[PDB]
């Protein structure tokens, strides 16, 4: 699943995330 | 095919923004942390 | 006063540029580094005068 | 030198500099127009739009009395904002430009002109004990 | 849309009652009440959004 | 001095939406410098007494 290979791109101990599943998005 | 395509399938999806209006980055943790 | 008007400025921009870029990465080092600077001249301030 | 007694053991504030990192985020403000998709289908539609009070509303007068119900009249934030503007007026300036955005505030915190004492002055008036001529207190004033 | 939107209001609402629970317990709180202690630093640290 | 400034750090306890800065922080600081004022003034006087 390309939702679950992005947001395991995007996790991280101090790195800032927009990706939301299931929801809308950060603006920035 | 047009059935692959729903709005089942594209609410899951992740490449989509979906944005919302909050900038806060959350931050995930694992369970040995 | 020309850091955090930089801060509002820079923060106030459209929707597909909103990035967190290096240049609000340097601002906030500006935002610590100029607090702790002006906070270590308040005491130095009060040792001369002691 | 001698044998000081001493009654009290309250402390002095000083000598701790505690590098401070923590105040590490993106601050908020009131924006005017965001943006949208409205529903999640294959209708789909980017959208924006524009809040009330935040430039299309106008402050109440008699001239424009009653009120016009196509008008953006956001109820809840001018209610809000006149109890806050009836609290707000009774701080002094330096207390009300802390509260804006930018930081064209006074960094030290104590104003002047509501500190009766000189900030960083250096005087102070020690009378030293001397058997004889007579003592005094607050040379200052 | 209706139920993405709704759930939007749903944590605005959860974040207005975390909110509450400490403005609440926080100014019942009178003159040594219950374990009040000196702290420091507080007054130093000003972190706002 | 007790009271007031763990009212401080019993306050500042809150999450990031209410994480703010109102008149209570710019009162309670103002609060807590001029009792510690007060604290030195009566020390000194009760020294020379």
């Amino acid at each position: 699943p390309r939702k679950e290979y992005e947001v395991a791109c995007n996790t991280g101990a101090y790195t800032s995330s927009g990706l939301a599943t299931a929801g809308f998005r950060t603006a920035k | 095919a047009p059935y692959s395509s729903r709005s089942q399938r594209v609410c899951e999806s992740t490449m989509l923004p979906f944005v919302s209006n909050r900038t806060t980055f959350f931050t995930r943790y694992t369970p040995d942390d | 006063s020309i850091a955090t008007d930089n801060l509002q400025c820079r923060e106030r921009r459209q929707h597909p540029d909103l990035v967190r870029d290096y240049v609000e990465v340097e601002l906030l080092k500006e935002t610590e580094l100029i607090r702790n600077i002006q906070e270590l001249l308040k005491r130095t301030i009060g040792q001369a005068v002691d | 030198s001698g044998t000081l007694e001493l009654y009290f053991p309250d402390h002095l504030y000083r000598n701790d500099y505690v590098s401070l990192e923590g105040p590490r985020w993106a601050p908020a403000i009131k924006q005017a127009v965001r943006w949208k998709f409205t529903p999640m289908g294959r209708d789909a539609a980017g959208q924006v739009w524009f809040t009330g009070l935040t430039n299309s509303e106008p402050g109440d007068a008699w001239y424009k009395l009653p009120r016009a119900l196509d008008t953006p009249y956001r109820e809840a934030h001018t209610r809000w904002h006149g109890c806050f503007q009836s609290r707000q007026r009774g701080l002094p300036p330096a207390y009300t430009q802390h509260l804006r955005e930018m930081a064209f505030w006074d960094p030290a915190i104590t104003a002047q002109y509501l500190n009766s004492g000189p900030r960083w002055g250096c005087m102070q008036w020690r009378d030293r004990q001397i058997r004889g001529k007579e003592f005094v207190v607050t040379r200052n004033q | 849309s209706d139920r993405s939107a709704q759930h939007e209001l749903e944590k605005d609402l959860s974040d207005k009652q975390a909110a509450l629970r400490i403005d609440d317990k926080c100014q019942h709180l009178r003159n040594t009440s219950e374990g009040v202690s000196y702290f420091r630093g507080v007054e130093r640290v000003d972190a706002t959004v | 001095l007790k009271v007031a400034q763990t009212r401080l750090d019993e306050r500042t306890r809150r999450p990031n939406v209410e994480l703010c800065r109102d008149m209570a922080q710019l009162r309670l600081v103002n609060e807590v410098y001029e009792v510690d004022e007060t604290i030195q003034t009566l020390q000194q006087r009760l020294r020379d007494s």
